[PDB]
């Protein structure tokens, strides 16, 4: 069904440009999202709240 | 006709990225001239959002330059951007010289490109300078120090303009505020240097790695060229993002996180590393008159080459001997940064006069003699008698 | 254009002050010092001047911090020859600055200065 | 010039944050803060690092803000214009433990000890300078060197005679966690929160460095297949040539 | 407005080359062409042949010129240790 | 800017030697199969840049059909080095089809340009 | 280079204006003239009557709101006088 695919979101510029920019949203938010807990996961033990959490017990 | 034609200021637009005709054949050599408008509004940008925060006063340089470093909301973001961009910028500056040195674009129609490229090169050469003292480290202060105690001397009036330049008797708070006026200035003055490098590139359009004429096969720069140059954009943000996010002061002095002291000498007085070969032309000469004679010769004798390439195909793309040499001075060029960075030691202050007798022999005496050579070559070859 | 007061300044000893930029120091010298400058031939100088050429006042002795190799400090009343010691590269010059061992070309240089009594003005 | 004069060069420790998907050791930078108060703070300055930067970093908000209670500061003068000290806040920054240079250097042999603000960024080698330079002095110099009255040996140094004694001896400083506390682990934890003085945004630095370098790398291979894409119809050209007839 | 001078390009229409004759074009759209086509049999031999062309231009001077910087670096090694110092002061006075 | 007329002058007096020609021919030969234009189809009087009036009066006294010619090898060069690929071997210049075309078009005009440069700064003997 | 849009003003040549024929041209040179000629007489008479064909246009509405601007200056410095603080306090209340 390419025909309706491009039919829905490539055929009209506007289609496209909106689609575009919805993806760029939540693109942003889900990549943040996922970087900052790789981030964070890579370095466990070193972050302050695992040194808050050592002080604290 | 249409709107991109027939408006005042789309039709600039239109004829210089739109539709403006380059030769089909030209390469990602060709990219860095683009590339260079990039390094100018990343520097104009970043340096506009730093002078909203950094303070000229030789009481607050380093401390605003560090109150951005860490008080300013993705602050190190903007000085490393900055800084790293200054040395990028000079890296694809080399690259665009070196590449209109090897495929002849200096030569007879754009002998005024070439011209107006050599003055945008010592413009961006004095910005450098001015935005390095600006952050008034140990390197800074020295710095200023050293190449504008060069002035002193000029034998008629040295200690004049030495003392005009100083603002006072040594570089104090009005040379630091002096250069901070000036760099911000020099930009824009390097900018419309950049609007007329691109008159003088247009009433003749670019040359291709052939040497030949490129009037036959040309396309629109739109669509073809803008994306071949969006793929180099891409690269360059690349590397500069990893200069800047995960080695951002590698290419910096470490001596620059000092605060600028009157009373200590650092020990090894070095500029940025850009401007090293011409600091090693500098130190060759044990004059200081003739020192600093020979470094603005070094940097003005770029214009002498459209009169010494004695050669009839433009271009060391089918020369030999040419290409072997143009190499020996590219290595050359970068023998002479790494000297220049050395002290003055006993085989550095001999290997720094040979490189730059071959530095200047290179324009002067191998460039004529080996393509009157090639003229030679290129005739015998193929004419039978 | 700065003036120091040379009341305050005990014979025997340096004081080390900024001028515009550079280091300058005053010193008290003794009759022993005076006469160990005035009492070295100019065959062991590479740079050879005299006290009389290189003071205006033999107890006053001032002179400019620079070292004349690169550009160092020479640490206060220290080395081999009871002078100044440039720490950098190793360089020497006696009580009256000149320069007999080291990588340095020249003495150390006089600034120019004027006496008001007990005071001077360098300038 | 000479290696004794150049110094030695540090060797490359395998620190915690070395590497770019690195973060700062934390509770390594708690620590060294106790070392930094306990040792350093008696004779070196950290005039750059405000209070309010070790909130999140090495210590709570109420933690942080006793340390800054116990100092005190100059305040604005009351109704009568006399000056007046006040009891410092968060916004105020880590004092020095002189007033001025000349202070500094009375109490140092002539010798102003630096402010420690920026120096890991401010020396070549960086850490391993750090480290090297607290840790390797040696007990005897070694033979012939001439020595100023004063003047310590160590190598790592530029010219080999510093005027700081060797500071660091075991056991100096009983550590909150109970983390044993030798001359190389002292040495260890104050590299590293002189490390984070000189670059407190690391962490959200090499961050921010992650997202930049996945996001344009990806962006570069899509502008080479977009760029291929627009240039098939010129790439794949064909131009043939038949000489055309003779008028 | 007023005229220029005479260039060596007009604009699209009177680029001023020679006159054509003969020299056909032929050329496909993009979007029914593969674009990245032969790119791991140019990344391989393409390639190949482009460095085995021009290797001996870049590398022969890269070749004179570190050999030179790095004896240089050797030489200074050798002065400022404790085994030359006979011939620092030398070939320094 | 070298001139052709003192290039062709320089070639002959090394051609017409039995000892030159013989010790630098060989040379010239290696050099032009190493300079690598015959393998974009190229002969060599497509690579002098045409950019000077002396080459556009030549250009212009082509005739037509080594002018097509040219425009063919000019518009071949481009797209093979847009490619980045080289001609196949049987497409290359062969070294008796590399023969000069525009060079009595170059030297006329050479010698009828210094000829009209000595006459406008002549001395009449007076 | 690209031709712009159609404009209302060409160059020294072909300027955009209409055919002329008949309308003749007399200009004798300056070296030959007397600069500063008549500027006494034209500096009495043409300057009165420059000034007597355009004075209205500019002296009636300067008077109008020269005149509305001294009338409320009057009333407002009449208003935060003495004798009118009752006016005052009516008008501000
Ligand atoms: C190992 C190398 C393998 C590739 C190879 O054979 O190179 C041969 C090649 C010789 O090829 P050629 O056909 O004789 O001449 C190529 C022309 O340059 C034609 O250039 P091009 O269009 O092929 O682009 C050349 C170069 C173009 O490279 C650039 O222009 C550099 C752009 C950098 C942008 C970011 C700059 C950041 C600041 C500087 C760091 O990019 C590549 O080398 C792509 C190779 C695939 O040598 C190189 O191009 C090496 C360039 C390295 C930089
Ligand atoms: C504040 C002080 C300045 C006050 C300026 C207020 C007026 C603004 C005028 C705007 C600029 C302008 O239009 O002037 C051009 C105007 C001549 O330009 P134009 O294009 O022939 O006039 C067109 C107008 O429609 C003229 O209409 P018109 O032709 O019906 O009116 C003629 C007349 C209007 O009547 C008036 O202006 C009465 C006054 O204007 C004149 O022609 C007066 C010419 C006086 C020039 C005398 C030349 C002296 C050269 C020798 C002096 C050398 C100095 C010593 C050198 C030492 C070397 C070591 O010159 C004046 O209006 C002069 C204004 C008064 C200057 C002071 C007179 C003192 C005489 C001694
Ligand atoms: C004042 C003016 C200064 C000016 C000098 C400033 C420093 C130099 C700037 C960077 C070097 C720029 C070189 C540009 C020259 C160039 O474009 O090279 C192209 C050549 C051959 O390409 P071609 O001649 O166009 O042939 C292609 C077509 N054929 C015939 C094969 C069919 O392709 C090659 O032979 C490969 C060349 C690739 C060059 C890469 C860089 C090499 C040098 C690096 C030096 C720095 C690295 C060490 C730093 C510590
Ligand atoms: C990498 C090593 C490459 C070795 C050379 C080679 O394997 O030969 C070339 C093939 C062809 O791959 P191609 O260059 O895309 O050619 C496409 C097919 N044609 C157009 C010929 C019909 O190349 C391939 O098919 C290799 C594909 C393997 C992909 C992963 C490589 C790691
Ligand atoms: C009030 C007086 C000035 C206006 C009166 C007047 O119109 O006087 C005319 C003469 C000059 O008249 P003019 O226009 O400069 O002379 C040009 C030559 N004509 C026209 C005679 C052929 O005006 C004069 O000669 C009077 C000169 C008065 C100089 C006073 C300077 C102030
Ligand atoms: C924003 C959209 C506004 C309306 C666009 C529209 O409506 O486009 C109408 C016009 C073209 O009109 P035309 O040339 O077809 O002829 C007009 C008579 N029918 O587009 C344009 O301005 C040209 C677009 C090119 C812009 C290039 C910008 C580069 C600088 C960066
Ligand atoms: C601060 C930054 C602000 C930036 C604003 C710049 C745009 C100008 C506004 C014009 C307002 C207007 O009135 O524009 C309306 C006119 C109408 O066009 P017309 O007269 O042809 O048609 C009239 C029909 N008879 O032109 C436009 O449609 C302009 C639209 C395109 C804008 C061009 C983009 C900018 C390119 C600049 C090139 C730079 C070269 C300078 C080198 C130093
Ligand atoms: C005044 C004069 C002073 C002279 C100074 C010295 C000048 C030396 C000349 C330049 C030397 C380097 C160029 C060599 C040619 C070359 O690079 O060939 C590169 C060649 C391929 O080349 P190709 O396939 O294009 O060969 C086209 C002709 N068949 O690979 C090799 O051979 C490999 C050699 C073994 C490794
Ligand atoms: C007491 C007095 C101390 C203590 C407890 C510490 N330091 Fe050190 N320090 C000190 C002086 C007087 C000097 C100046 C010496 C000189 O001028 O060479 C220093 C020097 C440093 C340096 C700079 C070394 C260099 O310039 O290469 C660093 C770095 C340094 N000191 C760090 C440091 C650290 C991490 C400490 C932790 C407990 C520390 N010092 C203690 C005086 C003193
Ligand atoms: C031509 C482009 C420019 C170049 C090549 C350039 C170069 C430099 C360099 C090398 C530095 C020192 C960076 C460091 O080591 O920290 C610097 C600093 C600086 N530049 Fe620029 N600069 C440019 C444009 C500008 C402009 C236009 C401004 C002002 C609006 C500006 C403002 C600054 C400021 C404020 C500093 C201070 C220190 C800092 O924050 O980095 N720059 N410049
Ligand atoms: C701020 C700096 C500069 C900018 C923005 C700039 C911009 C450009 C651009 C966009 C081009 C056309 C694309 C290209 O051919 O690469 C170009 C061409 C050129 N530039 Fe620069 N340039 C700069 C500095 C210089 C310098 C320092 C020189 C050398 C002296 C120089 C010499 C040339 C030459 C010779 C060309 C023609 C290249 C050719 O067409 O073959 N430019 N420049
Ligand atoms: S600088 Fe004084 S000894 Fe070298």
């Amino acid at each position: 069904s390419f025909s309706s695919l491009y039919k829905t979101f490539f055929k009209r510029n506007a289609v496209f440009v909106g689609t575009i920019f919805a993806g760029a949203f939540v693109f942003q938010t889900v990549f943040d999202t996922a970087i900052t807990s790789w981030y964070e996961n890579h370095n466990k033990g070193k972050l302050w709240k695992d040194v808050k959490a050592r002080i604290a017990a | 006709m249409a709107f991109r034609k027939s408006n005042v200021y789309l039709s600039l637009v239109n004829s210089y990225i739109i539709d403006s005709p380059q030769p089909s054949s030209i390469n990602y050599w060709w990219n860095m001239g683009s590339l260079l408008g990039l390094c100018l509004v990343i520097q104009i940008v970043t340096g506009i959002f730093m002078a909203m925060h950094y303070s000229s006063n030789i009481e607050l340089a380093f401390s605003s330059v560090e109150h951005i470093m860490r008080d300013v909301h993705n602050g190190y973001i903007l000085r490393y951007l900055h800084a790293n961009g200054a040395s990028f910028f000079f890296m694809v500056m080399f690259m665009h010289m070196a590449k209109g040195l090897y495929y002849g674009s200096y030569r007879s129609p754009r002998v005024t490109l070439w011209n107006v490229g050599v003055i945008i090169f010592i413009l961006t050469i004095a910005t450098a300078f001015l935005g390095y003292c600006c952050v008034y480290g140990q390197m800074s202060h020295w710095g200023a120090t050293v190449i504008t105690n060069l002035f002193s001397a000029i034998p008629f009036v040295g200690n004049d303009i030495v003392s005009w330049l100083w603002g006072g008797f040594s570089v104090s708070n009005p040379t630091i505020q002096r250069f901070f006026a000036l760099h911000y200035l020099v930009p824009f003055i390097i900018a419309a240097m950049v609007i007329m490098h691109l008159m003088a590139l247009h009433i003749h359009g670019s040359s291709n790695p052939l040497g030949i004429t490129g009037n036959l096969d040309r396309i629109p720069m739109h669509s073809y060229f803008i994306f071949k140059d969006l793929v180099t954009v891409f690269l360059f943000m690349l590397i500069l993002a990893l200069f800047v996010f995960y080695s951002p002061n590698t290419l910096g002095h470490p001596d620059n996180y000092i605060p600028g002291n009157p009373l200590v000498t650092p020990a090894s007085i070095v500029p940025e590393w850009y401007l090293l070969p011409f600091y090693a032309i500098l130190r060759s000469i044990p004059d200081k008159l003739l020192g600093v004679i020979t470094m603005f010769a070094a940097i003005l004798v770029l214009l002498v080459l459209p009169f010494t390439d004695r050669s009839v195909v433009r271009g060391n793309t089918f020369k030999v001997l040419s290409k072997f040499f143009f190499f020996i001075f590219v290595f050359n060029f970068v023998l002479l940064g790494q000297i220049g960075a050395c002290h003055v030691e006993v085989p550095y202050v001999l290997m720094g006069q040979i490189a730059t007798f071959i530095y200047f022999a290179y324009f002067l005496i191998i460039v004529p003699v080996i393509s009157t050579i090639e003229n030679v070559l290129f005739y015998i070859g193929r004419v039978n008698k | 254009k700065v003036e120091v007061n040379l009341a305050a300044i005990p014979l025997g000893k340096n004081v080390v002050v900024k001028w515009q930029g550079k280091p300058v120091f005053i010193r008290h010298r003794t009759p022993h010092e005076i006469q160990e400058a005035n009492s070295v031939d100019m065959s062991a100088l590479k740079d050879p001047q005299t006290d009389a050429d290189r003071v205006k006042d033999p107890q006053w002795l001032i002179m400019l911090g620079i070292c004349t190799h690169l550009g160092c400090v020479p640490i206060g009343e220290a080395g081999d020859f009871g002078g100044w010691f440039c720490p950098c590269h190793g360089s020497h010059y006696d009580i009256s600055g000149r320069i007999r061992k080291g990588p340095a070309p020249l003495n150390l240089e006089i600034p120019a200065y004027e006496f008001d009594g007990d005071k001077v003005i360098v300038g | 010039m000479t290696a004794a004069e150049h110094g030695l060069h540090a060797p490359a420790y395998a620190w915690s944050h070395n590497g770019p998907f690195e973060t700062f050791d934390h509770a390594s930078i708690r620590r060294g803060y106790q070392v930094y108060r306990e040792v350093c703070a008696a004779c070196h300055s950290l005039d750059r690092v405000a209070w309010r930067t070790l909130v999140g970093v090495s210590h709570t908000n109420e933690e942080v803000r006793n340390m800054a209670e116990e100092f005190e500061y100059d305040d604005e003068p009351d109704e009568q214009g006399n000056p007046k000290k006040r009891p410092g806040k968060l916004s105020d920054y880590i004092p020095g433990p002189y007033p001025n240079e000349q202070a500094a250097r009375a109490a140092n042999q002539g010798a102003l000890p630096p402010d420690l603000s920026l120096i890991v960024k401010a020396r070549h080698g960086g850490c391993d300078y750090i480290f090297s330079l607290l840790t390797g002095y040696p007990d005897e110099p070694p033979a012939g060197v001439a020595l100023p009255p004063g003047s310590n040996y160590n190598p790592y140094f530029p010219g080999g005679s510093i005027a700081m004694a060797r500071v660091l001896f075991d056991d100096m400083v009983e550590y909150e966690d109970g983390t044993p506390a030798t001359t190389s682990q002292m040495a260890k934890d104050v590299t590293t929160f002189l490390n984070w003085c000189a670059e407190p945004e690391h962490d959200e630095r090499k961050r921010l460095g992650l997202k930049t370098v996945i996001i344009l790398s990806s962006l570069y291979l899509l502008s080479i297949w977009v760029k291929k894409f627009k240039w098939a119809g010129i790439k794949t050209r064909k131009f043939v040539f038949n000489p055309p007839k003779p008028r | 407005g007023p005229p220029s001078g005479k260039t060596y390009m007009g604009w699209w229409g009177h680029m001023g080359g020679p006159k054509q004759k003969g020299i056909t074009s032929y050329a496909v759209s993009p979007y029914a062409q593969k674009p990245l086509q032969g790119i791991f049999h140019n990344a391989v031999f393409n390639s190949f042949r482009r460095f085995k062309s021009q290797f001996l231009y870049v590398l022969i001077p890269a070749g004179i010129y570190w050999y030179w910087w790095k004896n240089g670096n050797e030489y200074n090694e050798f002065l400022y240790s404790k085994a030359g110092r006979e011939e620092l002061e030398r070939v320094n006075v | 800017p070298q001139s052709f007329t003192s290039i062709a002058r320089i070639g002959d007096y090394i051609l017409k030697s039995p000892v030159l020609s013989k010790l630098c021919v060989p040379v010239a030969n290696q050099f032009i199969n190493l300079a690598g234009y015959k393998k974009l189809g190229l002969k060599f009087d497509d690579l002098i840049a045409e950019e000077n009036p002396i080459m556009q009066t030549a250009l212009r006294r082509l005739p037509e059909d080594e002018s097509y010619a040219r425009a063919y090898r000019i518009i071949r060069a481009h797209q093979t080095e847009l490619t980045h690929h080289l001609l196949p071997r049987n497409e290359w210049i062969k070294a008796q089809e590399d023969v000069p075309y525009l060079l009595p078009y170059i030297l006329e005009a050479e010698a009828a340009a210094k000829e009209k440069d000595e006459l406008d700064n002549i001395e009449v003997s007076k």
